[PDB]
């Protein structure tokens, strides 16, 4: 007997994969018990099926494959089990955006007492987000959790340059970053893969 | 399945380089035909279909241009008449070698236009250049009066304010010997703004805040900025590319990450028009005056 | 004025910088033959107009041959046109917009006309 517990939620990476998550009442084999049907609120556009994946014994998740999305796009969501329509709703991607966490974070040692950290923008130059991404670097000390620092980056270049003077030598430091787009009122991305270095 | 060609195609010029074609309907064409004319430049290059028996365009007259005009009974892929009449207009008398080169213009701070050029390969050492300009607003063609000489360049400038737009430019001689030189300036392009003014620099926990006042005649929303930050001790010349500089009238804010108040930072800021409001964004303003923080 | 404005402008700026061969074809000059119409209609008509184009030419070998680069350069064109359609369309909020089918002029010309208008709106709003 099927029953959704908490109403499904979706975020968009405004590129392709706009993942959706929800929890059932009991432990379901998401992959075989339920199907996820999404469709673009536009004329001539057909419905789409999705094979959900397990997210906790009861929790299900599907990644809605979307070729290309614009601000105007409104999607229809229908969650099927087989033939019994459980729940259905709508979802406008642009409204709820979770930017794709940035990667390739690398630390470099320039001369002149400056430490250069460089990462790459996860999006292509023709993505509607490429130009609105403002990162937020996070540097911290291992056994000194009070020795945490967070630097905001608003410029386009995906690179921050702090001063060595703000770092204790012979001590381990880690850096992770996350991007978000203020113009779309998005939420933070995931943190990037952490990095380690000592002075 | 084919209508007769158009009649007595003529071509005249108005303003400085607004070429205007004119023609008459065909003779004894179908009565059951709703009458439409088809036209394009040489090489079927930029086509158009309309009922009007005329088509005018704003085009430089440095090269020769031809319009081919045809006849139609619909707007679709019909049996198109297949009899294209056509007329050309050739550039003014002077020889190509005498016409001036490198004619360029820049709309400075949306206030005046500054245009310059160099003499032609084969120009008499006595020829006097005159520059003419026209746009929709003007009463009649205007003559540019504030001339200047710089290095080997000749140039004029004229007041041009603000309240599709493009200015018609022509430079010829006062003896009618050399070949005229034309130029249509996009005018949503080629805009160099005046440099911004840094209001203040506030440090707050190693986070550097930069406020500056943008050039009087512009909207922040329509500018893109580049912030330069030089450091005397670390010898670190930095420059940031910024598109959204908003604060929490006329002022804009940006924050420099990872800098310390125990080192002198010299700041400058230059600005350019953006592709969101303007046709092109190549012409950076000058650098603002400097403001440093504290060693 | 929300982001849709910027997305539109962005796509147009991308379309107008890369001159194709399918750009030679024509469409209704809703702009040059402008009337007492309101903004909503305009964006709508543009959406309607733009629809017709790729609705026909997405499966048009005449635009598609030559090189596999142009093949994709055409794919882009259809892609960006589609994106432009949906935005304008949603920006209009109208069920249908009867296009009078009056004058014709190249898509290139059309795109330029529109590019300009969108740019104006973006700068005057708040
Ligand atoms: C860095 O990671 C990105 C994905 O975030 C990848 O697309 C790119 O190829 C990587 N860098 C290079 C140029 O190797
Ligand atoms: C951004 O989105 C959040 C959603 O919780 C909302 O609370 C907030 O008001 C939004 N910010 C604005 C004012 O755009």
């Amino acid at each position: 007997p099927f029953k959704v517990l908490q109403e499904p939620t979706c975020v968009s990476d405004y590129m392709s994969i706009s993942t959706c998550e929800w929890k059932m009442n009991g432990p379901t084999q998401c992959s075989t018990e339920l199907r996820l049907l999404y469709q673009l609120v536009f004329l001539l556009s057909e419905a789409h099926t999705c094979i959900p994946e397990n997210n906790g014994g009861a929790g299900c998740v599907c990644h809605l494959l979307m070729d290309d999305v614009v601000s105007a796009d409104q999607y229809t969501l229908d969650l099927w089990a087989g033939q019994q329509l459980l729940w259905k709703g709508s979802f406008k991607p642009s409204e709820h955006v979770k930017p794709r966490a940035p990667g390739n974070l690398t630390v470099h040692t320039q001369v002149s007492d400056t430490l250069l950290l460089t990462w790459s923008n996860p999006y292509p130059p023709d993505n509607y987000l490429y130009n609105h991404l403002t990162y937020a670097v996070n540097i911290w000390s291992e056994n000194d959790p009070a020795d945490f620092r967070i630097y905001q980056v608003t410029y386009l270049e995906p690179s921050l340059r702090i001063a060595a003077s703000t770092l204790k030598s012979g001590i381990s430091y880690r850096a992770r970053v996350r991007a978000w787009a203020q113009c779309y009122n998005t939420t933070w991305s995931e943190w990037s893969p952490s990095t380690k270095w000592h002075n | 399945e084919t209508q007769p060609p158009v009649t007595n195609l003529s071509v005249s010029v108005e303003n400085l380089c607004t070429v205007i074609w004119t023609w008459n309907p065909p003779e004894g064409a179908s009565s059951n035909c709703s009458l439409w004319y088809f036209s394009h430049f040489g090489d079927k290059q930029d086509k158009k279909i309309a009922p009007e028996t005329r088509r005018s365009i704003e085009v430089p007259l440095n090269e020769r241009i031809c319009l081919q005009v045809g006849s139609q009974c619909s707007t679709n892929e019909s049996e198109k008449p297949s009899i294209l009449v056509e007329k050309c207009i050739s550039p003014p008398e002077g020889d190509p070698e005498s016409a001036v080169t490198e004619l360029q213009c820049i709309w400075h701070n949306l206030s005046y236009m500054k245009c310059s050029w160099l003499p032609g390969r084969n120009t008499s050492p006595d020829t006097n250049y005159t520059l003419y300009y026209w746009h929709r607003s003007l009463e009649k063609i205007h003559q540019c009066e504030n001339i200047f000489r710089e290095g080997q360049y000749f140039g004029c400038s004229f007041d041009l304010t603000k309240v599709q737009h493009s200015v018609q430019i022509m430079v010829k001689d006062n003896a009618g010997k050399i070949k005229p030189s034309f130029n249509i300036v996009p005018l949503t392009s080629r805009v160099k703004p005046d440099p911004p003014h840094i209001k203040n620099l506030s440090f707050h926990n190693d986070d550097l805040y930069v406020q500056w006042e943008n050039p009087q005649n512009f909207i922040s929303r329509c500018l893109f900025y580049e912030v330069e930050v030089n450091n005397s001790q670390t010898e670190t010349h930095n420059v940031f590319y910024v598109q959204e500089a908003k604060c929490e009238e006329n002022t804009s804010c940006f924050m420099v990450p990872g800098v310390l108040p125990d080192t002198l930072n010299t700041v400058r800021i230059r600005v350019k028009t953006n592709k969101l409001c303007y046709e092109d964004d190549k012409l950076w303003s000058n650098w603002s005056q400097e403001m440093s923080i504290g060693k | 004025c929300d982001i849709t404005l910027q997305e539109i402008i962005k796509t147009l700026n991308s379309l107008t910088e890369q001159k194709t061969l399918c750009t030679e074809l024509t469409v209704t000059d809703i702009f040059a033959a402008s009337k007492n119409t309101t903004e909503k209609e305009t964006f709508c008509r543009a959406a309607t107009v733009l629809r017709q184009f790729y609705s026909h030419h997405e499966k048009d070998t005449r635009c598609l041959g030559a090189t596999a680069q142009q093949f994709h350069r055409h794919k882009q064109l259809i892609r960006f046109l589609k994106r432009l359609d949906r935005n304008l369309w949603g920006l209009a909020g109208l069920n249908s917009c009867p296009v009078k089918e009056a004058n014709q002029s190249t898509l290139e010309n059309f795109l330029e006309r529109l590019k300009t208008i969108m740019r104006e709106k973006y700068s005057k709003c708040s």
